[PDB]
């Protein structure tokens, strides 16, 4: 096999610790390309995006060249990556200690010294979660690739060009790519970025940034958390039709709705991130419905106090009675003693009935206010969540789409 | 033996692990690749990752690793470390979390003709799409895609050892049933070079989940809660617990929602049948609570505040109760004259009390008839809802 | 130039220093190896998996005749530094550990003196396994041990001993875990008390085996119970005391059973928390667990008694008949011993009304007698249940608080292992 | 120089650890295998995985490792690093994770006769199918299979280890009285060792160590059994409350809620296996069904109690069954004429009220008798069910013969 | 190029890695050590572990690794693997769970004058004492104690690069704000060898926790429960929903204790302010339920069993209602037998009315004092720490 003598001649005087620059002040182009095989996860508890990506790296090495006419027409040789020099292009913004690739595949070399490497890797990059519109939110975080041990005076990172145009995107495979099930890839731009604060001689002067605009599918959160909580918070508006009696169960219903909301808070606390920069939208809605439930409990206590008043306990003033009953546009003396006792208990019952009617009027008055408050708050919060959509362009200041 | 040490020293004298083991570079190595499963480690739906334990039967022919047995004391088969000979770079294309290729690197069997047989073990964390629509009665089609990474056709060609993966030593998983298991070989051509096919082997398994655990631990409590939801309409409104029962079974369902979250997978690809039934039960409880609020409100409706309309009374008094045959429904001195006036006053007060109590009793009767009707309606709704949710998949299974 | 390179080349290359050969003149001799421990910081003691994670600097000292040099010849070099990859080291292994670590974490350079004395201080993070005595939880104290052995060599080849410190010209064996007072930071849930060290020799096994001798460092660690007292103990005790007030609620109000059953629900929530924060060992019932079981059964008995009282309260002459003996004994003993506080038709209809009034008055006086019986049996039930409940919930935590580790770290040894009073 | 160095130089001048020490072509190497359990760490049911600490006593013979102690300084035995001598690849075949090999890799001991003994310690995580039918009162038949991964029966022959003296075979898992912490939840009833080489494939041969372990259920008894018994007691107590109290539902549905909380607690620890239902789960479901039936019957009792003659009419069969027959068997038994006619009307109203109250009292008597019947039936069925479940649970004794 | 390969071969032909880089063994290597914090990964209070991403700038001078650039085609700066040259034994002394020293071993820059600058990344899991006294408004002072583990003074000297760690590339952690950061160099002397100082560098970060997460998740439900358990006393005793409301808010607090245990650290060193406020709310609810039971029993006192004391009447009938301006509270034989029974019922109901009025007055004054207690308790718990934060 001619590959044996070809490899023995190529690697006979090869030093993998040396940059392949031909002369002094020679900068080697290191073209990069990404291929997102499948989006594994985005764990917002530690704000880490776990992805599976194949990284295409192409460069030129003047050492590994051969005249194919001298050999038997061989023009493409696979060499293990451990025996060859590498640009050490690593993911800088990792959440773990894993910087390099996960497999170290063989690298292909051509006649002209062209070198093509395709290692796969599993990257747990950092991803600052914007919790403003959780769970209807969209996340804009990126993978940053840079040469760990070289500066801009030695290497020159740039995006690879295939047919004469720069591949400024992630280029997922249209067929062999399964959806995450909770995230949709809306925009996948890519760009070379300079820090412009450090000098060119610094290794961190240049980088290649692959963004990933990901929109969360809120289906599971709607089905299991949002809609049941909405139904529970809608139940508390029914309390104004329950009678204000011993068996009315008004305060029981309201406080048990509050207890259900507390259990929902316990459920929610295991899912929401702990960034503390902003309150999650689901958290805002939960605080709002808890405040509404507290106000409704207070109103129920007030209504029960009003409807259970007695002439023996309070005095019904003429002002209150007028206000709440006119402004609603929306050896023989034993028989005498029995008669007078019946008359006085009838009068006390009549005043109690007046208090009950006042309670009914205030119930009907406050029910509409509570219903409007709850409906407006819920609709406003969820319409704000729904209107939160991915921007049309990947960058607001650019007209390009960065889409093949 | 000293014969075997001499044989190994002579074989590995000038061997090069990097070089592809072929006679001429225009030819290719015919590598017979088969996979034998051992145990299904785990299946995760929130990440769509299936972890399996496999052994990779890889066979090929190395022309450099041959000898005459009669020249070495009759030795025919030897064992060699895998780090000394050329190894194909078989990679799982759809790898998710595990290692992309073989990492354990156990020893391999070498014959006197050069037939390298290698059986390394591996734990494959493959990425296969999880259809959660029919959970927990779902049927997953999980695939593992093996391919030569760096090389291609006419250099390193792989072929399936058998039409199906070996499952003779496959222990029972206890949660899944292997309905079918097959392995296909795909050629993929590219327009850049039509004479360089790219070869891969996909092994697909059809796993039908055993649903007993989710039926016992999730379906039964939800069914019990749904059955008890409609029971509240038989509870009379005279008892003050009519609201208490409904809101407390609602609290019980809310507590069981924690178990549902901690047990079922949390995916947004599609709503599972468990989620559909849980949402149906929740909406059923909410509607029952609204209905019993209406019943309680129409039970305490005072005759003075509201008069009974003729139509609703007519319907609920003399037509509907007659239909329900199974129910037991009911279908000379100032002081003397002042005492006389007091007796007349208490008599007319008792008359007014009797009239008001009769009107209130009419309201109670209307509420009771409504309770019976809605009890029957809600029981029928619960039964037909459970049947409509589950019987489709139950029939599709058989 | 540097003389260290010449000294290293003479020591390890010219003499052909074999790394795998034990440093003895003759094979029948024994290498004496002295050990010590320096607990930098106790990481945690996770009782759910019974794992003690700790950070310890292990100190090894021994001799090597092949590393001796004439100091005055080699330009007066006193100390020498050498990586472990080139010098023979004793592979002291933590035998008991739930993780598969079995080794030190850094392998720092060893220090060599011209006489051959070699010291080594590799730091390490160890995840040892010790059983959790959950009997007096959360006021308990644990006894967690690190058992270092030498599985590479037998007792006839090397011998492990405690390192000796010279004070006032006298040698004292360090029989304790060294803790730097100005560097160590106390754990947020545990405090170290005794920390003894010992060398164990098992006579039933032969010296030529690898399990003849070992060195064990113990830790008698007391858990500070402040967190569990604040979050678990006091609210549960307050709920249990609230459960007694169900006997003070009159039966007229329809909440007598509700408060007791909701107290039971709260105690069930506390039970869920306690089970979530405790291991599953079945050696003995934990103190908090048995207290919770006792208080839950007592609350259940309170619920049963409240049900009995409510049944006695609603009895009517049309359903039940009170006996002479029951009302006699109740209303004659319990309040005293508990210090409880056309014209013809018209007149016929008139006397019929009078008879109905008399009958309903007798009915309501019987109902009042039943109510009094219910109230006095409720008072007796309170005067029975409340004192036994408060005495039990005091006694359980008093016995728990009195649990302290013994002054002597071991059962019979009167040495009282400490750094203040070394032995010999 | 110490003669150990020269002995090593003599031994390892032409040694090669890649070849089995068959002195003649076609021979076999007799390898004796035994196990020494130091600490059975855990048996996780959610993964069906046993984690243990073991010492793997191995013994074989190398013809190359022979020397005469007379020619040297009486060196009868020697200690060699494990990476220098030949080693059979004896691994745990049924390991759950990927840790096939040992962990510590201790030194091997070589006598002058050529016999080589090895005692490496390792943390091993095997997988045993769990009989989840009788959880937590069950016993587990866990299995650890050890065999040479590469060498088959035509190259090595697996046997049993010997005792401290070379006279007999142990044929069981050796346990050291020292350095053994007893697991707080498991008891080692039987620890046999056997060889179970299959018949369809003659090349297969292995050494299997069985662990019959009985679980001590005290934790689940304290935290799950006693609360369920108390809730069952409350469910029985439900039928003793008077209907007029108004706490029958408030007790029964709260008992159901407590059962739900206990099921939430149990959902964390119960095994995920779907082959069979654990007896603890069956007991929990039986308690839940009993509480639900108590709720249904208390609803029926309240409905019967609140009936009135103007809403229901007493049928003949109810009067025959719940009044005449069952209570004996259940020990339950028992111008002025205007004023004159006004008084007559009052008397008539009192008569009507007394008749209405009599019929209502008859309905209440029927409700009370049915409540007592339900109380007795519920007590009997609950006692019988609990007794039968616990009798089945207590008879799950592990078998006497461990099939060695 | 061939010049760089020739230079590296010439430099590493006779190089010995296990030898300290000095001309004379009495001299020492002056090592300039600086730290830059890429990001704050995590802070764990139950174990006191601070995980950080840290890049270590270590500079020194190796006299062996020098060359004339003009001899090798003008090359001045090269890159070498860290496993081919002598490396300092920089170890985090207070390491808790992570690795003690540098593991990644990236390449390092080498100049023609012998200067070596090495910038390895690492993940430091520092074990710094955590004060949970003022949680969640706490201020944490976490230290990293870098030091040469094996070598000491007069052999390897370590000096700080700058007085402060570099945060130019620092990412905002979101949960914390880096209020202050500094580094100091410590000499430690021992009595056995007083002439050999031991040198180390401690970098201390003073960080402030952003309290929005725990305020939203914990503080607001506790305030709501306190307000409800204070408002429970306005509910009239006639409705049988007083004890149900009280024990239901008790149960809601009990099930919110699940969230509290889930969120707050489980550290027993000291009671946090969250724990103090939760205990205050628990005592508040317990006391409210106890006096609810008391007033419910005093509402149903029958005149046949109990008799009205004169002091109770004087207090809750005359004096207290006078100062309660806010409340609108008011300040032939058979027929003879029927009349007598009616009179007895009327006087018994009048006495029961007096008891109910006493209960209502107690309820009103208790509602006022409980609202005041709630306000005062919340202020005393939080306003002191708020004032400390504002200054």
């Amino acid at each position: 096999n001619e590959e044996g003598r070809l490899i023995e001649k190529l690697l006979g005087d090869y030093d993998k610790r040396i940059i392949p620059a031909k002369t002094l002040d020679h900068i080697i182009d290191v073209t990069l390309k990404l291929t997102l095989t499948n989006l594994i996860s985005l764990n917002e508890k530690e704000e880490a995006l776990t992805t599976n990506v194949w990284i295409e790296i192409q460069w030129n090495d003047y050492r590994l060249s051969w005249n194919t006419s001298e050999y038997e027409g061989i023009d493409l040789v696979r060499i293990p990556s451990e025996l060859l020099w590498l640009p050490d292009v690593v993911l800088e913004n990792n959440v773990d200690g894993q910087f390099e690739v996960a497999y170290y595949a063989n690298v292909l070399v051509y006649n002209d010294g062209s070198m093509y490497w395709l290692p796969p890797a599993i990257y747990r990059s950092t991803c600052p979660i914007a919790v403003t519109y959780f769970p209807f939110d969209w996340q804009n975080c990126s993978l940053v690739f840079r040469s760990q041990t070289y500066n801009a005076h030695e290497v020159n990172l740039q995006l690879s060009a295939e047919e004469g145009e720069a591949v400024e995107w992630i280029h997922i495979d249209p067929e062999d790519f399964t959806e995450n099930g909770e995230w949709t890839i809306r925009h996948r731009p890519a760009k070379k970025n300079y820090n412009w604060q450090l000098t060119k001689d610094d290794t961190d002067f240049q980088e290649i940034i692959f963004f990933l605009i990901i929109q969360r599918k809120p289906l599971f959160y709607i089905i299991n958390i949002i809609a049941p909580c909405v139904l529970i918070s809608s139940l508390v508006v029914l309390v104004y039709f329950l009678p204000a009696q011993a068996g009315g169960q008004k305060c029981t219903l309201s406080i048990s709705v509050l207890l259900a909301q507390t259990i929902f808070l316990f459920l929610i606390a295991q899912k929401v991130p702990e960034t503390s920069l902003n309150v999650p939208l689901i958290g805002k809605y939960l605080i709002f419905v808890m405040f509404v439930s507290m106000l409704i409990v207070m109103n129920c206590v007030i209504v029960l106090n009003v409807s259970l008043r007695t002439p023996n306990t309070h005095s019904l003033s003429e002002k209150i009675k007028h206000l709440f009953l006119g402004f609603l546009p929306k050896c023989v003396e034993a028989c005498n003693f029995i008669a007078k006792s019946t008359k006085e208990q009838n009068d006390s019952g009549s005043e109690n009935e007046n208090w009950v009617l006042i309670g009914k009027v205030i119930d009907k008055a406050c029910f509409w206010i509570a219903l409007l408050l709850f409906s407006i708050g819920t609709l406003a919060i969820f319409l704000t969540g729904h209107f939160n959509q991915v921007p049309e362009f990947p960058f607001p200041g650019d007209p390009r789409k960065y889409v093949p | 033996s000293e014969h075997e040490t001499r044989l190994v020293a002579n074989l590995l004298e000038n061997y090069n692990k990097v070089i592809r083991p072929v006679e001429h570079h225009t030819h290719f190595v015919d590598i017979t690749v088969g996979l034998q499963l051992i145990q299904l480690i785990s299946v995760d739906e929130v990440n769509q990752i299936v972890e399996t334990n496999v052994r990779l039967r890889q066979q090929w022919i190395d022309v450099r690793l041959r000898w005459n047995p009669a020249d070495y004391g009759g030795i025919k088969k030897i064992r060699l470390p895998s780090d000394d000979v050329w190894l194909p770079d078989l990679v799982l294309y759809n790898n998710a979390d595990g290692d992309f290729a073989i990492v354990h690197m156990t020893k391999l069997l070498l014959d006197y003709t050069g037939k390298i047989m290698w059986t390394p073990p591996a734990i494959f964390k493959s990425y296969c799409e999880i259809i959660v629509t029919h959970f927990p009665f779902d049927q997953q089609n999980c695939t593992m895609k093996l391919g030569i990474w760096t090389y291609d056709g006419t250099k390193v060609s792989i072929s399936p050892e058998s039409d199906r993966p070996d499952l003779s030593t496959f222990m029972e998983s206890g949660e899944w049933v292997m309905k079918d298991y097959r392995g296909w070989k795909h050629w993929v051509y590219y327009t850049c070079c039509p004479d360089t096919p790219y070869l891969d082997i996909t092994y697909h398994f059809i796993m039908q989940r055993i649903p007993l655990y989710f039926v016992v631990n999730v379906i039964i409590p939800c069914l019990l809660f749904s059955f008890l939801t409609g029971l509240v309409f038989y509870l009379p409104t005279d008892s003050g617990e009519k609201m208490t029962l409904s809101i407390s079974v609602l609290l019980s369902l809310t507590v069981f929602l924690l178990v549902i979250v901690e047990l079922i997978p949390s995916t947004s690809s599609a709503v599972p049948l468990i989620g559909k039934y849980m949402l149906f039960t929740m909406i059923f409880v909410i509607s029952s609570i609204i209905i019993t609020v209406v019943v309680i409100n129409t039970h305490h409706r005072s005759p003075s505040t509201h008069t009974m309309p003729q139509w609703v009374r007519k319907i609920f008094i003399d037509t509907i109760p007659n239909v329900m045959f199974f129910s037991t429904m009911k279908r000379k001195n100032p002081d003397v004259k002042s005492a006389i006036e007091g007796v007349k006053y208490i008599a007319e007060h008792m008359k007014s009390d009797e009239e008001s109590s009769n009107a209130a009793e009419e309201w109670k009767y209307v509420a009771m008839v409504i309770d019976h009707i809605l009890l029957c309606v809600f029981m029928l709704i619960c039964i037909i809802g459970t049947v409509s949710v589950f019987a489709g998949r139950l029939i599709e299974l058989s | 130039v540097n003389e260290e390179e010449r000294l290293i080349n003479d020591l390890l290359i010219v003499n052909k220093y074999n790394k795998h050969v034990r440093p003895v003149k003759h094979n029948n001799e024994v290498v004496n190896i002295a050990l010590s421990l320096t607990l930098s910081n106790l990481i945690s003691l996770k009782e759910t998996d019974e794992t003690l994670t700790s950070n310890v600097w292990m100190d090894h000292a021994w001799y090597d005749h092949r590393l001796t040099w004439n100091a005055s010849e080699y330009s007066d070099i006193s100390i020498l530094r050498l990586p472990p990859e080139l010098v023979w080291i004793p592979d002291i292994v933590l035998q008991n550990n739930n993780d598969g670590q079995y080794h030190v974490a850094y392998f720092c350079n060893v220090l060599v003196r011209p006489n051959g004395y070699v010291t080594w201080l590799p730091p390490a993070i160890f995840r040892s396994s010790c059983p959790i005595n959950v009997l007096y939880f959360p006021f308990d104290w644990q006894n967690c041990s690190l058992k270092f052995t030498a599985l590479n060599y037998d007792a006839n080849e090397i011998t492990m001993d405690l390192m000796t410190d010279t004070i006032d010209g006298k040698d004292y064996p360090i029989e304790w875990i060294i803790i730097d007072p100005e560097a160590f930071t106390e754990n947020g849930e545990w405090e170290i008390i005794h920390k003894p060290a010992k060398k164990n020799i098992y006579p039933d096994k032969f010296p030529n085996g690898t399990n003849y001798q070992d060195v064990t460092f113990y830790l008698i660690i007391r858990r500070k119970p402040l967190f569990y007292v604040i979050n678990f103990i006091t609210p549960c005790v307050l709920i249990s005391f609230l459960a007694s007030l169900a006997f003070y609620l009159p039966a007229e109000s329809g909440e007598k059973m509700s408060t007791a059953i909701s107290v039971l629900l709260a105690q069930a929530v506390f039970l869920l928390l306690t089970s979530q924060r405790l291991p599953e060992t079945a050696l003995a019932v934990p103190l908090i667990g048995k207290y919770l079981m006792f208080i839950m059964s007592l609350v259940t008995g309170v619920i049963v008694n409240c049900g009995i009282v409510l049944n006695f309260h609603f009895r009517t002459p049309s359903t039940h008949v009170l006996s002479t003996r029951v009302k006699q004994i109740f209303l004659e003993k319990l309040p005293r011993i508990l210090h409880m506080s056309e014209i013809k038709s018209g007149i016929d209809s008139t006397n019929y009304i009078v008879k109905q009034i008399k009958e309903k008055n007798a009915y309501d006086e019987e109902v009042g007698n039943w109510n009094l019986v219910g109230q006095t049996i409720d008072r007796l039930s309170m005067f029975i249940i409340t004192p036994v409940m408060v005495l039990g919930t005091i006694f359980i935590f008093v016995m728990g608080n009195f649990n302290h580790p013994p002054a002597k770290p071991f059962e019979g040894d009167p040495f009282d292992y400490s750094s203040d009073h070394p032995r010999c | 120089s110490v003669m150990e160095d020269t002995l090593l130089s003599v031994l390892f001048e032409t040694y090669n650890p890649k070849v089995r020490p068959a002195q003649t072509v076609g021979d076999k190497v007799t390898v004796r295998v035994g196990l020494t359990l130091t600490n059975l760490l855990i048996l996780n049911e959610k993964i069906e995985e046993m984690t243990t600490n073991v010492f793997l006593n191995l013994a074989w013979t190398d013809y190359r490792l022979q020397w005469d102690p007379a020619a040297y300084e009486g060196i009868k035995d020697l200690r060699i690093p494990s990476s220098d001598v030949w080693q059979p690849d004896i691994v745990l075949m049924n390991n759950n994770d990927g840790s096939f090999e040992i962990t510590l890799h201790v030194n091997v001991l070589v006598q002058h006769t050529g016999a080589v003994s090895w005692q490496p310690s390792a943390i091993y995580r095997s997988s045993c199918t769990i009989k989840v039918m009788y959880f937590p009162f069950d016993w587990q038949n866990c299995t650890m299979v050890f065999k040479s991964y590469t060498y088959d029966t035509s190259e090595v022959t697996l046997q049993h280890a010997l005792d401290a003296k070379g006279e007999r075979e142990v044929k069981e898992i050796v346990i050291n009285k020292d350095a053994f912490t007893e697991n707080g939840q498991w008891s080692i009833e039987h620890k046999p060792s056997r060889k179970n080489w299959r018949s369809d494939d003659p090349s297969y041969e292995d050494v299997t160590f069985y662990l019959i372990i009985q679980r001590k259920p005290l934790f689940y008894i304290v935290y799950t059994i006693i609360p369920c018994i108390l809730i069952s007691i409350l469910a029985i107590l439900v039928f003793y409350l008077p209907p007029d109290a108004g706490e029958k539902m408030s007790l029964s549905i709260s008992a159901l809620l407590a059962v739900t909380v206990f099921l939430l607690l149990l959902a964390d620890k119960v095994p995920e296996t779907s082959l069979s239902v654990p007896i603890i789960i069956r007991y929990l479901m039986f308690i839940m069904i009993l509480v639900a039936f108590s709720v249904i019957l208390s609803v029926v009792v309240l409905n019967l109690h609140h009936r009135s003659p103007n809403t229901h009419t007493m049928p003949n069969w109810i009067r025959q069954i719940f009044i005449e027959t069952l209570p004996p068997f259940l020990w339950i038994q028992r111008d002025l004429k205007e004023a004159v006619e006004a008084i007559k009307y009052i008397a008539e109203q009192l008569e009507s009220a007394s008749e209405f109250d009599d019929l209502k009292k008859d309905w209440q008597y029927v409700a009370m008798v049915a409540d007592r019947l339900f109380l007795y039936v519920f007590f009997v069925i609950c006692s019988i069910g609990t007794f039968s479940i616990f009798l089945d649970a207590s008879h799950n004794v592990p078998p006497d013969n461990p099939f060695a």
